[PDB]
């Protein structure tokens, strides 16, 4: 509950300062130059988190590794491909993993803090980036004897 | 590399039956290893087939045979061939799942070739099949020619036919040849030369020519018939597609026999002057050759022939093109044919001066020149008789003795055929309705982002003097958003939060819903579940793109909620008399206190025929459906069911003959309610009294017809007369619906389900089906109907199968329709509501493990709920191999019992809301259906791609490249192009069948005597007011309503053929 | 941990859900008061839940995923691999019936299918009988999840279910719920002070009495059962 909580916190401080610094760069283009609106943001840039201000700021180039065919991510000294798309019979790319089309920076993080994409805290959508490819569907046996049993279990995993 | 001999195939689909998506992928692969291939399209009866193959003089014969009665239908082929000499000619089969292994075995003793299952393609592979079906007839036919000339000149059809063989292939003694070329000399017979453009009309036009010849002389005249087509010297083997267009030539004093080029290049076959020699020997009295599609400058159909006739449309380009055209130089006659379309008349003044000309008679009037408009695709045209009038006349000085004519000897060179479906005007309404879509969203956009700003603005506006620094500068620029934002946005977000709090409690006051589900856990799971945004752009683009259910742009329905105890559910349902099916609407509508029924019917019944003995129909009669031939059987049918009760909804699934069955109906409705006076009142009631009783039922009645025609050509291949008489007819029903406020009724199910089912992918099967919607929109609008006045009734079909986008097509097709037709059409509220029906897909089930079909069809029944359709039917696990059986029908209908009463999701109505992969799929589905209409558009709408063949091209290109991947394994089919059962017998054992008794065959037989004995003395003079009604121009459907109380459905299609005609088939 | 045997027994999925995390919790604070370090057990913990027709399943994992890497984290500062919660998932055994069996393959369907929406590490899907398991019977089990997973459309996405209205404020129910289950036991002295009041044993009898009764009380339907019966038997 408590974790929750500060999504609804955090949530709102992100939109405020969202909606400052809009509001600041509509009236610089009308002319107007109000630096007074400024000074609420940057006010707002400390109240946000340190986890919380780089999940928003991470958020962009989130939307530009699930954008392409494949998926570039580096382990050890190599890289682990992974494709994204997975095309119909009428020629339609289904994304493996669809992401929010939100402008409002307080859903983004609302949304990144209570459901991030697979493979992501907390976990919500999954464990793991993506589904496993092929399966543990295990060799269950179980039956008389310790012999007849192993033998069960030779047969099947042969 | 192909086959040794000049293999050469007759391709068709049995008597009644629509199912052309199997035979068509098979001749694309005959045609592609090298075979000549007769087609003959759907619906051929076995004196059709064999007729064509025995003057074909083909080495095999390939029938699809869908709708049963296939074992009376090709023992009726195998004897037929036999008896006419055609036993060396083999016969090859297939039905799917219909045609089970015992038939199989049966059918190949008794002199069937080959009849392949399921299981054989799956085994052998596409390729294989043909491969094996093409190896058995590589055969040399020159051995069977003839070697003198005795029995030719005799008159024997089929000896004349492999003479023709043996001198194409040059196998011909060169004696013989020069000996039939001398009698052909003597013989004086005038040969008619017909070419043109590609696809100009040369095969249509020369039917109707010939069509004319009969009714002028009796069917006194022998009429020989050459048609050529290219063929493609890469494959090996041609398409001759000439013969599939040719209703005219059923008869025995006709023959044709389709050629092809064998040459890249030249229009003409290497032997038609051989070919053509041979036929003025066997005592034709006139042989036309129709040649193929040659380019203008290309004339060489003059020399061979006595007459020349150059057929072109008015498109043409430029009137200095007219000089480049060798064959307005030479032809006896020039018929500009298509004369519907734009720029007919002028293309007639050009062509005319052109041939004037051309012939130096400057001291001769241009409208005198031979240059004649014709227009084969309508039925007894004016133009084209007229072209008649002047061959006769020229074939009479030519030596050619014919009887006075019959004929309305008329005068003029043009048709007067002023009748239009969709002006030329309105020609990019597709693309129109494309537009008025994207601009909405454009739209959306922008509002959005004034929205958003204006939220922006005020918010900081608070903050500032929160803080204490007050800026009024802010306010300014939001004010200037106020303005900004339009009144329809402005207020949807004003409404807002008095929205939310209308969905929150436990009811919803309007009348009193409940808004409320809890479950065994004691959790509230809300029928309509909102959005929590707080940024103002979403909330507004939320508003826009997709509110709740209800409301504009009813995407998520067209209803706030769902009906209480009206569950969707409405099961198709057809076998044997109107008895049988009567107690499966019993079973199937049991313990529901809402009758939703959906009929079926036979084969012979969708072609508007009546029952009769003949092996060809007889074995159909109730096969595959309920057989309904007279008033008083549909009158048995819904025995017991109050059709004019509001809670009691009747579905029936005709579309040739819909209007006919249609009249049946409404009869039965409104006798049923003067059977109930006369009860409640023990006497008949007044004639003022009936006029009231009558006019009553026809409000009230509640229902749908499907009747949709433009699907019949595309799709489903039901259409019986001309596709232009059925459209006219089509209109006439909703003219008459209107008038007497019939406003319960869908008087057309603008349907895609068939297309779909044919292979079509679901983008095209979506866009196509509005296409179709658009167009009758369009046409009724050119009629002189307001939109509110018919848009009501538009009701929509649709199927669902495996595809991702299945999930997603109905709220897409919602929104197309709901957006269109306010911005575009600016039609009300009732008329922005698209409201259909999904029926999941009966290809995606199969007949190898016949288990797993009712795990697909649950999967579709979901997403088809989810989505808030308004009618649903489900399929049955054994839907490979027959009509659903008691237990069968029993497993599909507690599908949608068991999703709508126990599964938990389902307890919510708008649970897809919200889905970013519902959201986005949704957008790009409907802007690939946008696309499509604008591909369609500059084709010349639906109509104009429907002559050019673009959904028969497209539906069948999508239908191979699906079914290349099913035997492939590229596209996984569970338990059958992997996880294979390690037994390998698709259903072992032997399941129960849904196939017609005999004695319900004979019950049909004596019924339709006894009513035809009844009305005996009436009958002959309703038809003949039904003729008149068609010639007079006037309303088809109002004499309908009088014409089934006293005529049987074959009587009334059969007499509408001599008015109306019958449909030209388009490959 | 399981929670199998306790739905199972009749305990309706928020019942299931609480009392299994309330377990698995309690074998981390037994574990940890043996002086132990938390990301030494924790990643190795596995999960069981059983799936039914009810709404709150269709969540069910999600919620069980969130509650414990928040927790893992924040409460018992954990690593990144003991907040991921591994679960197996097999189709309620309890919603199978005697009469017309061959309607439990299109309930094993749906229960099979949000399974893999939510995205599950393991599913079991049950067979259509009753009788032994037949070979036959144990491949139509083991189609069902091949079709979904091979054939399927809308599974070829792995989120499918995130971004839904209905989804999310299902998850967000049922998580609240559990948290005042949590609380009902930890006023009772935890999961082992229940236990010896027998407070688990007795909510589950209740529950599923509950159950029984309204399905003979015909308020809760059942297709082929208490409605639409085998017209013959
Ligand atoms: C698609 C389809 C339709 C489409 C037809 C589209 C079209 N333009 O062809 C639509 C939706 C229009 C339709 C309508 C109807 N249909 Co339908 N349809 C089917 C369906 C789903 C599949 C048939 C198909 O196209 N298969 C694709 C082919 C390529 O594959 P296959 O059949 O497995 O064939 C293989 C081999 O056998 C071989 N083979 C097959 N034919 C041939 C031919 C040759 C020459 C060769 C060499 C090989 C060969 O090739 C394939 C290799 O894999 C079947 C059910 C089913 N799944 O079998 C019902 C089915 C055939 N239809 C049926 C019925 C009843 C109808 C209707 C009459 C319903 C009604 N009362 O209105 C209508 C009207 C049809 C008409 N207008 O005449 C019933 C038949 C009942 C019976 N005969 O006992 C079926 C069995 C469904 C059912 N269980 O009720 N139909
Ligand atoms: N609009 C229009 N279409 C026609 C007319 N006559 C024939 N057609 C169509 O044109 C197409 C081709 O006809 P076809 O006879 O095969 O021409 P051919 O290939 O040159 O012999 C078919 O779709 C016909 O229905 C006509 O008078 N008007
Ligand atoms: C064309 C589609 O129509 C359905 N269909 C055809 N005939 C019947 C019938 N008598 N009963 C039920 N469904 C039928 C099947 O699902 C098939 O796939
Ligand atoms: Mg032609
Ligand atoms: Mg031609």
């Amino acid at each position: 509950r408590a974790y929750h909580r500060r999504v609804v916190a955090q949530s709102k401080l992100a939109r405020e300062r969202q909606q400052l610094r809009a509001a600041h760069d509509m009236l610089q283009g009308a002319g107007h130059e109000s630096a007074a609106l400024e000074t609420l943001a940057s006010e707002r840039d400390v109240s946000l988190g340190a986890v919380e201000r780089k999940l928003l700021a991470m958020w962009p180039q989130m939307q530009q590794a699930y954008s392409g065919d494949e998926y570039v991510v580096k382990i050890r000294d190599k890289e682990i491909r992974t494709g994204l798309i997975s095309t119909t019979l009428s020629g339609t790319k289904i994304r493996k993993v669809v992401l929010p089309r939100f402008e409002d920076e307080g859903e983004i993080l609302k949304w990144l803090m209570r459901e991030n994409v697979p493979g992501s805290f907390p976990y919500t959508a999954g464990v793991f980036a993506f589904k496993r490819e092929g399966d543990p569907t295990r060799m269950f046996a179980g039956e008389g004897d310790a012999f007849r049993t192993n033998r069960r279990f030779k047969l099947v995993s042969e | 590399r192909g086959p040794a001999n000049k293999v050469r195939f007759v391709t068709a689909a049995s008597l009644f039956d629509g199912h052309d998506a199997s035979i068509n992928i098979m001749r694309r692969i005959l045609q592609s290893q090298g075979c000549e291939v007769i087609h003959l399209g759907h619906n051929r009866s076995v004196q059709e087939v064999v007729t064509a193959a025995l003057q074909e003089d083909v080495q095999g014969i390939a029938i699809s045979s869908y709708q049963g009665g296939h074992v009376e239908y090709f023992k009726y082929m195998i004897d037929l061939l036999r008896e006419h000499g055609g036993e060396h000619i083999q016969v090859f089969g297939g039905g799917g799942g219909v045609i089970v292994p015992d038939e199989i075995r049966e059918l190949q003793a008794y002199g069937v070739a080959r009849i392949y299952s399921p299981e054989d393609g799956q085994r052998m592979g596409l390729a294989g099949m043909i491969t094996d079906m093409a190896q058995r007839c590589d055969i040399d036919l020159t051995r069977y020619a003839p070697t003198t000339l005795d029995t030719v000149v005799a008159g024997d059809r089929r000896a004349l036919a492999q003479l023709i063989t043996a001198l194409e292939n040059g196998k011909a003694d060169p004696e013989l040849v020069s000996a039939l070329h001398a009698q052909a000399k003597a013989a004086a017979v005038p040969v008619l030369g017909i070419t043109g453009t590609g696809g100009a009309g040369k095969s249509s036009l020369t039917d109707e020519l010939i069509r004319r010849f009969r009714l002028d002389q009796d069917d006194a005249l022998s009429i020989a018939v050459i048609s050529i087509d290219p063929s493609r010297r890469k494959s090996g083997g041609a398409l001759l597609g000439d013969r599939i267009r040719m209703n005219a030539i059923n008869h025995p004093n006709i023959f044709m026999r389709s050629l092809a080029t064998r040459e890249a290049g030249s229009e003409i076959s290497q032997a038609l002057p051989d070919v053509i020699a041979a036929c003025k020997a066997a005592r034709f009295d006139l042989v036309i050759v129709e040649t193929s599609g040659i380019g203008q400058g290309d004339a060489a159909i003059v020399p061979h022939v006595d007459l020349s006739l150059y057929v072109m449309t008015p498109e043409f380009g430029a009137a200095s093109q007219l000089e480049k055209i060798d064959m307005l130089d030479f032809a006896d006659f020039v018929a500009i044919n298509k004369f519907d379309r734009k720029g007919a008349q002028d293309a007639w003044r050009d062509v005319a001066k052109q041939v004037q000309r051309n012939r130096e008679q400057w001291h001769s009037r241009a409208e005198d020149m031979p240059v004649y408009g014709t227009q084969a695709s309508r039925f007894n045209d004016d133009g084209v008789t007229m072209l008649y009038q002047g061959l006769v006349g020229a074939l009479g000085a030519r030596g050619m003795s014919l009887k006075p004519g019959t004929l309305p000897n008329l005068e003029g060179r043009i048709s007067t055929g002023q009748n239009v479906i969709v002006p030329p005007a309105r020609s990019r309404y597709l693309a129109e309705l494309a537009d008025t879509v994207r601009a909405y969203h454009r739209r959306v956009v922008a509002q959005s982002k004034l929205a958003r700003e204006r939220q922006q603005l005020r918010a900081a506006h608070d903050m500032l003097q929160g803080a204490g620094h007050e800026s009024a500068a802010l306010e300014t620029l939001a004010s200037e958003r106020d303005v900004s934002l339009g009144a329809v946005e402005r207020k949807l977000l004003a409404m807002w939060p008095q929205m939310q709090q209308a969905y929150s409690g436990d009811e919803y006051v309007v009348i009193r819903t409940g808004l409320i589900s809890t479950t065994l856990s004691g959790t509230k799971i809300r029928k309509v579940v909102l959005p929590r945004f707080e940024d103002e752009g979403e909330i507004l683009k939320w508003l826009m793109r997709e509110n709740v259910p209800g409301s504009f742009p009813y995407t998520a329905g067209v209803f706030a909620f769902k009906r209480e105890g009206e569950d969707p559910t409405r099961m198709f349902a057809g076998e044997g008399d109107a008895f049988r099916t009567n107690r499966r609407f019993k079973l199937v509508s049991e313990g529901m206190e809402a009758k939703r029924l959906s009929t079926a019917f036979d084969s012979v019944t969708l072609y508007g025929e009546d029952p009769h003995e003949r092996p060809d129909i007889y074995g159909k009669v109730g096969n595959s459906g309920v057989s309904i031939a007279t008033l008083e059987d549909m009158k048995v049918l819904y025995d017991g069911f109050d059709l004019t009760n509001p809670s009691t909804s009747v579905s029936m699934t005709i579309n040739g003959p819909a209007p006919t069955i249609l009249a049946m109906f409404m009869n039965t409705a409104i006798d049923q309610q003067i059977d109930r006076f006369r009860a409640d009142n023990g006497r008949d009631p007044t004639a003022d009294e009936e006029a009231k009783i009558r006019a009553w039922v026809l409000q009230n009645v509640r229902g749908t017809v499907q009747a949709d025609i433009l699907k019949e050509d595309q799709g489903q291949n039901t259409c019986i007369f001309s596709t232009e008489f059925s459209l006219k007819v089509m209109g006439d029903i909703q003219e008459y619906f209107v008038h007497h406020q019939v406003r319960n009724f869908y008087s057309v199910s603008i349907s895609g389900y068939h297309i779909a089912e044919a292979g079509a992918n679901p983008i095209s099967q979506l866009a196509f089906t509005l296409a179709n919607g658009f167009t009758y929109v369009e046409a009724y609008l050119a009629r002189g109907m307001h939109i509110d006045d018919f848009a009501p009734n538009l009701s929509f079909f649709f199927s669902n199968g495996m595809d991702p986008e299945y999930s997603v097509l109905g709220r897409v097709a919602r929104r197309i329709w709901a957006v269109t037709m306010r911005d575009k059409y600016g039609a009300n509220d009732r008329s922005q509501k698209l409201k259909y029906h999904i029926q999941t897909s009966g290809r995606s089930l199969h007949a190898q493990e016949i288990d797993f079909n009712d795990i697909r069809t649950t999967l579709q029944a979901l997403i088809a709920i989810y989505d808030n359709c308004n009618s649903l039917h489900t399929n049955a696990y054994d839907e490979a191999i027959t009509t659903p059986t008691a237990e069968s029908v029993r497993r599909a209908l507690a599908i949608q019992l068991i999703i709508n009463r126990e599964w938990g999701v389902a307890k919510c109505e708008n649970p897809n809301q919200g889905s970013f992969l519902i959201e986005e799929l949704t957008d790009l589905v409907e802007e690939a259906v946008l696309q499509e209409f604008e591909r369609i558009a500059e084709r010349g709408g639906v109509l104009g791609a429907m002559e050019t063949g673009y959904q028969r091209g497209k539906i069948q290109e999508e239908s191979l490249y699906y079914e290349q991947l099913k035997h492939d394994g590229t596209l996984p089919i569970i338990g059958v192009n992997t996880f294979r059962n390690p037994n390998g017998d698709p259903t072992p054992q032997t399941l129960e069948l849904a196939r017609s008794s005999e004695d319900e065959k004979q019950s049909q037989l004596h019924r339709l005597t006894e009513f035809h004995g009844a009305h005996q003395a009436d009958a002959e003079a309703m038809l003949a007011r039904l003729r008149q009604a068609v010639i007079d121009n006037r309303n088809v459907f109002a004499v309908l309503m009088d014409a089934v109380r006293v005529c049987s459905l074959g009587q009334i299609t059969h007499a509408l053929f001599e008015v109306g005609g019958q449909y030209r088939r388009n490959m």
